[PDB]
């Protein structure tokens, strides 16, 4: 969605990548073809210096750089609790099983949490309360001892229009506030910049 | 073909334009004057080039020719007992030549003389398959020194027309049929001083030099093919440890490089070597030397050259089966150069403003001596010792010279300036200093003498004093018991009676293994014994003078002791 | 093929008209005499790429020499047949023997074992020598360094340790792979003679790096060690022990390389980025998680000006299971190893000692010996400061305690081969100088059992 | 009563001469060693630029 | 056809960038001519194509650019020698500085001078009688030798340059150069002084630059005075003694340039080409083989921050033939001089000494009174620390005190004979035990 750049200039853990204009400073990138763990140090035109945190032993000019969009964030819904990740937020048991090695290869990226899960939303609100953030519309009893509470997130601020007990992923919408910007969804995950 | 045109000068560094059909590392003649340089890099067709000689008066459009070959020296009869610039230039000739006590600008002689006569006495037979290192014949060069004509390395074939006779070194002397055709070869080889003279085989160094020094022989000890460093202060009698070594060894040829050093010392040993003579030969210490001089106010860039003719002449004579002894003094002063340059190419230096190459250029040299069997077909085994002044700023062995050094050389004679200021000569420091060989010439020596133990014990007593003298030194000599005396007089002993040794006495300059045996011996026995404090020292002169004996008045004094 | 160099600025050289380059892709030069050349990118840009010749560039032409990229980088061709081969920094044959046709090659970097799949070190390793064995005790996985210095024997510690290292049962025996990093060729040929001579070959792989090789060889030769260790350990499944030296030569070599790309230094001159340089190398070790196969490290560096707190060992250090340390007061007092057991720890033997790993009284018997070494220590420094005098019966006795205890003890020699036992019980004789009321540390059970 | 202020003043002598000299010592070279630690960056950073 | 452009690019502190030039050779000599008619003169230190960066010795303070112009004057830095430079004092350009006449040039040398050739030095050994004890006995000077001076500030190391050239088988003399480098008025007036009263003015060449005179002028100036020095020595056949104060001031004004060039340093900032630099200087000393004459060097520094391993003296120290170190401590008891004879040094003292040179014992007595001398200043930092009360070491202390007291304290005006020397020195082993005097044989101990 927002503009690929071209790598320009490997030299040790440093990556030059023209057409990066659109991309921001202290984003998230995935260098080269590989795709390695990268981030926007400077910007000068559209010129984006860019250290790498991985090998850049085979990377070279000409190929791509993705930026993530946003600086180094957590998901943060069900299915964080009892879960072991690195310091970037990466799911080290969901790396044993899909991956299917014992090693973190570069340019292996997977999600933090399971999206795929089935949950129990169950609704504690009712609609047409004013929300705003932090107020809870409802929890998941997601591990045997900790209730995980679902909030309305920050930003979010207006009035509640259809909501619902029932089985969602942390991707379903579960919820339809009535804002000053219009009808927005949530759903039982969140993001934040760490 | 090309004519070069000067487009930048910086002190002794030289850029110039239309130098594309030269290469990296070509000599070549520089300006109006045609000054001796090198070329070090090349942007396009721009020539960045390290002038050997001082470049006052010398500016933009001014032409630069290459001579197409890189940096090298003439190996062949008559370089025994001369005295060469850094790159193997006749000083004598110089002076002759240019009718001058001074070193003046753009004059380019021969190395050797191309026209002295030598007889050449043949010693293969024609029809022989040679290859490189293969010996021809030989010229006696001096009364003991056969200068053996060797097979130049890149020469293969047969043997097709030899035989004795008086030539001088451009005289075609051989015809070997190669598959490139015939090939004419002369008593005389070139060779890039760059390059490592090419072997058979590295060896083991195991056999220990005979040094006649006490402290060195005995208990830092240096094989044949071995490389010690003497890192040491100013005053530290560096030079004094030098020549005491280049005299007394027994190598076969000594190979002496003035590196940015003191002129004098040079002149020093020009006029004392023919001076020394050896009775079972009857000939001078000069006549089994070579001697490269640049001094510290020579051009700054031939120090490095001056390291590499030197080694390079070393090489030359090993490979003849010979054992040779090269001393280095000062290698700081190479390092120093290379610093300078760095500077002025702009390059990141790493400490102390030495470049980030300085620890492998290093290496590069080191590795270039040790035992080694040479290329031929006899299988001659031949080695190099490298001898190593180094020159570290108030005696700071930290720096990054006499660091990277001992990352790579493997004897440690550390000169210290309190033991210089008390008059405690060689100053060795014998707690800083080691030796990497100690334990396989310790094998050796017990071997032929029929010692490991006792220098072992030796050591251990001077490091037990070392430790009760921290305490000593803040604490006071007050509540020592009897033992801890005895033991600081033991020391004592080892310290003024054997390590302490006076290079310009007749007698002392020199202690054989045996003398140095018993000397040892005695010393021990009168700690041992006096060990099975106050009454015992009351009732040892005779142990002081051991040195100065000409051996029977040695060993007699183990009894005066016991009884 | 290309016929395009602009620069050349001692060994590194500027080639224009490239494409498809890659950061540390393999080059080859055709210098204009038909001579071959290798290098390696050092850096690369649109227009152009920077590369180092191993070899040097003297007498190369420019206009008239050309560029040949290989399209990748440095790579090592694995195989079981690896063990009993001597090869160089890069891989290539050193030994003359007959030549190897490889499984697959592979990229020398490695990849990073998943923190949860690493399984904890269990198995009790015997090196022969009682001041580790005993005090700093080796363990199946660990990473367990040696700091040494110059003109300490290093040298002699690292070729006993290789012999006499071994695993108590198991029938499956240790294969050694031994990295030999910017050595002195006197150096390489000892390690390869006593390899030779003691049959410690037939089980080993050599990769040796001399001083004189370039910098970038000697950057490749602790991963191209290492990846054949991975591969002999997580593929084949064999227990495979890893001996570097020196470690501060391959730091030295990285300056080098940061230098060409001027690159400005970090702490005390080394690149900023030495941490993850040297923990990338040394957490390439350890069991892992459903794999028979085991890596094992034991770095040797030497310490510059013999300081702890310089980043070479003191990165690794953070990096490793605890250090052996070398010292210069032992050595020149004749203590062979000079190990000094004060300074020095393992963080991983209480996981390897005890009953059904060693015997039930090591523990006991190492926590006894080492209280009792510092006391002695102090009983001969009070003789020196307020004289024989001030000692009582039972300080005598800790000063002959300590006397003994290096000179016995820890000087055991370069050839000796303690086993575990030998050693317990060398522990419990020396103990045995001092009176039931002063070995506190040990239980009445055990001490009643063992002690003479 | 000798021994007492011969004890005395080896005592003295540490206290007041011996470790205090060491102490100030080592905190001249602990500074020294500092400055010219940023001295070296300072001028590498400059080289870099060069 | 005088060489002269109207293109002055740039001016930054005491450099100077010019362009559009020809012809322009590194290290040659210029004459800015201002905009109001006034000259000053510099050096070209670098070239490449069409351009010039030059250093400009006198300053470019009130320089306009566009109306001042540079000549570019076909050779390096020159000084115009003569007999006729004897007595006359020149400034630090090696111009006339007291009104006396123009010296009409019997050549001219490039200050740079000349290596002399290895092979064609003759080793100096001739004894020179300072009348020093500390230097004639145990630091001794000899002939052709370069043996520096190292002081620090406020040190009397120009009462002790003065003192040296005053008194030191034949009725030869030295014709003596001196060079001011930086220094005070008043510290160049204490020399003017004394060489007026010995009158020594007389057979002295002199140049002067002071503190109030440009910095960047020090560095031609110590090159000014060792191109006249061996101009008498070799071309002339006469014993010349050099004395130069203070280097220190001529390394400072290197690390100024080297600063306003913007080069890679070296140590405390200093280039790193100091050794190099320093060895130019000193290393322009000695005797050529068939040559009559002789050039003697006494360099003059102090130590900053009293500081021997601060890359002046160090460096100094690692091409000079030794040293000569006065101390603030000896000089606060009232010493004079006040020589430290434990860190000093002369590196040719073995060939100028012993029978039929000074007399046969010499070395002996030089290597027992070190030995004695440190044992004794040894126990006198003993018994400071732990009190007076072993009794050997009792008699080393008041060894070290009459040592200090009596042998090196004589008096900046007292000129004792070798002989006088080496037979005070005997009295001052007669102090110790004959037990002791183990670096004495039998056969010198029996005799003395």
């Amino acid at each position: 969605g927002m503009q690929i750049g071209k790598i320009i200039k490997v030299s040790g853990p440093l990556v030059m990548a023209e057409n990066m204009s659109e991309a921001s400073i202290q984003d998230m990138c995935l260098v080269g073809d590989l795709g390695v763990i990268g981030e926007i140090i400077e910007m000068r035109q559209d010129v984006a210096s860019i250290q790498v945190y991985e090998e850049t032993s085979g990377i070279g000019p000409g190929e791509p750089v993705r930026s993530t969009g946003e600086a180094l964030s957590v998901e943060l819904g069900p299915g964080i609790i009892s879960q072991m990740f690195d310091g970037i937020q990466r799911p080290l048991d969901t790396f044993m099983e899909v991956t299917q090695s014992n090693f973190l290869g570069r340019g292996v990226q997977l999600p933090a949490l399971d999206h795929e899960k089935q949950w129990w939303f169950e609704a504690t609100i009712e609609e047409g309360t004013e929300v705003s953030a932090g107020d809870i519309i409802g929890y998941v009893d997601e591990t045997k001892i900790i209730q995980h509470k679902i909030m309305v997130p920050n930003g979010i601020k207006g009035t509640v229009q259809k909501i619902e007990s029932g089985s969602f992923t942390i991707d379903d919408p579960i919820c339809v506030i009535e804002t000053e910007q219009g009808l927005k969804e949530l759903t039982m995950m969140q993001k934040w910049p760490v | 073909m090309q004519i070069g045109k000067i487009i930048k000068v910086s002190g002794p560094l030289v850029m110039a334009e239309n130098m594309s059909e030269a290469s990296i590392q070509d000599m070549c003649l520089v300006g109006d004057l045609g000054v001796i340089g090198e070329i070090i890099e090349m942007r396009q067709d721009v020539a960045s080039i390290q002038v050997y000689e001082e470049t006052s008066g010398i500016g933009p459009g001014e032409p630069v020719r290459s001579t197409g070959e890189a940096l090298s020296v003439e190996l062949g009869p008559g370089i025994i007992s001369q005295m060469f610039d850094g790159i193997q230039r006749p000083l004598d000739t110089f002076m002759e030549v240019t009718q001058s006590n001074f070193l003046g600008r753009g004059v380019q002689l021969p190395a050797l003389d191309h026209e002295k006569q030598w007889w050449f006495e043949a010693t293969i037979e024609e029809g022989t398959e040679v290859s490189a290192g293969d010996i021809i014949g030989y010229v006696d060069e001096t009364k003991i020194i056969q200068h053996k004509i060797m097979v130049p390395n890149g020469i293969k074939g047969t043997v097709q027309k030899i035989e004795s006779g008086s030539f001088t070194i451009d005289d075609p002397i051989c015809v070997i049929e190669t598959e490139q055709g015939l090939k004419e070869l002369t008593m005389m080889q070139k060779w890039p001083v760059r390059r490592g003279r090419p072997i058979k085989q590295k060896l083991n160094p195991d056999v220990p030099m005979i040094t006649g020094q006490r402290v060195i022989d005995t208990f830092f000890p240096v094989t044949k093919g071995g490389a010690a460093a003497v890192p040491g202060p100013f005053g530290a009698g560096k030079t004094v440890v030098q020549h005491q070594i280049a005299k007394w060894s027994d190598v076969d040829l000594v190979v002496y490089v003035g590196c940015g050093e003191r002129g004098n010392e040079m002149t020093d040993v020009v006029n004392e070597f023919p001076e020394l003579i050896d009775p079972n030969t009857g000939e001078s210490l000069m006549e089994r030397t070579v001697l490269i001089a640049n001094t510290s106010n020579m051009p700054v860039a031939a120090r490095e050259a001056s390291i590499y003719t030197g080694i390079t002449i070393a090489e030359y004579f090993r490979d003849m089966g010979y054992d040779v002894a090269i001393m280095a003094d000062s290698t700081s002063r190479w390092a120093e150069a290379l610093r300078e340059m760095s500077g002025r190419l702009e390059e990141m230096p790493g400490d102390e403003g030495y470049p980030a190459y300085l620890g492998s250029r290093l290496a590069e040299y080191y590795e270039r001596s040790g035992r080694v069997i040479a290329l031929g077909s006899d299988q001659r085994e031949g080695s190099i010792t490298a001898i190593s002044a180094v020159s570290p700023s108030g005696g700071d062995i930290s720096e990054p010279v006499t660091q990277n050094t001992l990352r790579v050389v493997k004897v440690f004679w550390g000169l210290d300036s309190s033991l210089a200021q008390k008059r405690h000569f060689p100053s060795i420091n014998w707690i800083q200093s080691y030796s990497l060989y100690s334990t396989e010439v310790g094998r050796y020596m017990d071997q032929i003498l029929q010692w490991s133990d006792m220098v072992t014990e030796g050591m251990r007593i001077l490091q037990e004093e070392e430790q009760l003298n921290e305490i000593v030194r803040l604490v006071g000599i007050d509540s020592l018991s009897d033992n801890d005396r005895l033991t600081l007089e033991v020391a004592k002993s080892i310290r003024e009676d054997y390590l302490q040794q006076n290079a310009f006495d007749d007698v002392d300059t020199f202690t054989s293994r045996e003398k140095q045996f018993n000397m040892l011996k005695v010393i021990l026995t009168f700690g041992k014994e006096a060990r099975k404090f106050n009454e015992i020292m009351e009732g040892r002169e005779r142990i002081s003078r051991s040195k100065y004996i000409p051996l029977a008045k040695i060993s007699s004094i183990n009894e005066e002791i016991k009884e | 093929e290309y016929r395009t160099i602009k620069e050349v600025v001692g060994p590194l050289m500027a080639v224009e008209k490239v494409s498809g380059v890659k950061y540390e892709e393999l080059i080859e030069v055709r210098m204009q005499n038909g001579e071959i050349r290798r290098g390696q990118v050092l850096e690369v840009q649109e227009d152009k790429a920077m590369v180092q010749i191993f070899e040097g560039t003297s007498g190369i032409n420019l206009k008239n020499s050309s560029v040949r990229f290989l399209g990748h980088p440095l790579q090592l061709g694995v195989s079981e047949d690896m063990i009993g081969r001597v090869f160089d920094g890069l891989g290539r044959p050193k030994d003359n023997g007959p030549e190897i046709l490889p499984e697959k090659y592979l990229d020398i970097n490695g990849e990073v074992i998943n923190p949860i799949a690493r399984d904890y070190p269990d198995e009790f390793i015997q090196t022969g020598i009682s001041a580790i064995d005993h005090l700093n005790t080796l363990v199946r996985g660990q990473k367990l360094p040696v700091f040494s210095g110059s003109g300490l024997p290093h040298k002699e510690l690292a070729a006993q340790i290789a012999r006499q290292a071994t695993v108590l049962d198991s029938s499956d025996d240790f294969a050694v792979v031994f990295a030999a990093i910017g050595i002195t060729f006197e150096e390489a040929e000892f390690f390869m003679e006593d390899f030779r001579q003691t049959g410690a070959i037939d089980r080993s792989v050599m990769f040796m790096n001399l001083a004189n090789d370039p910098a970038i060889e000697r950057i490749a030769t602790p991963r191209m060690a290492l990846t054949a260790a991975e591969y002999l350990a997580y593929e084949k499944g064999m227990h495979v022990l890893v001996i570097m030296t020196d470690m501060t030569n391959y730091a030295e070599a990285l300056r080098e390389i940061s230098a060409a790309r001027r690159e400005v230094p970090g702490r005390r001159g080394y690149p900023g980025y030495l941490y993850t340089n040297l923990a990338t190398l040394f957490e390439r070790a350890g069991r892992i998680r459903g794999l028979k196969g085991s890596v094992t490290q034991i770095p040797i560096l030497t310490m510059p000006e013999d300081d702890k707190t310089h980043p070479i060992p003191d990165l690794t250090g953070y990096i490793t299971e605890g250090q052996i340390i070398l010292t210069r007061e032992l050595y020149k007092s004749g203590i062979q190893p000079p190990i000094d057991v004060l300074p020095s720890l393992s963080r991983l033997k209480d996981k390897g000692t005890g009953a059904g790993k060693t015997r039930e009284d090591h523990a006991a018997t190492m926590n006894q010996l080492f209280a009792a070494y510092a006391q002695g220590k102090q009983a001969k420094e009070l003789a020196v400061v307020l004289g024989e005098s001030a000692l009582s019966d039972i300080d005598k006795i800790y000063a002959k305690f300590a006397e003994r205890f290096e000179n016995e003890y820890v000087n055991q020699g370069f050839y000796t081969n303690r086993t575990i036992t030998e050693t317990l019980d060398l522990g419990w004789e020396l103990l045995a100088m001092l009176p039931r009321t002063e070995l506190k540390r040990i239980k009445d059970d055990l001490l009643d059992k063992y002690l003479p | 009563a000798e021994e007492i202020e011969k004890t005395r003043r080896r005592v003295n002598a540490l206290e007041y001469m011996t470790i205090p000299q060491l102490e100030e010592t080592i905190y001249y070279i602990k500074m020294k060693l500092e400055e010219n630690e940023r001295a070296e960056v300072t001028r590498l950073i400059k080289v870099k630029n060069m």
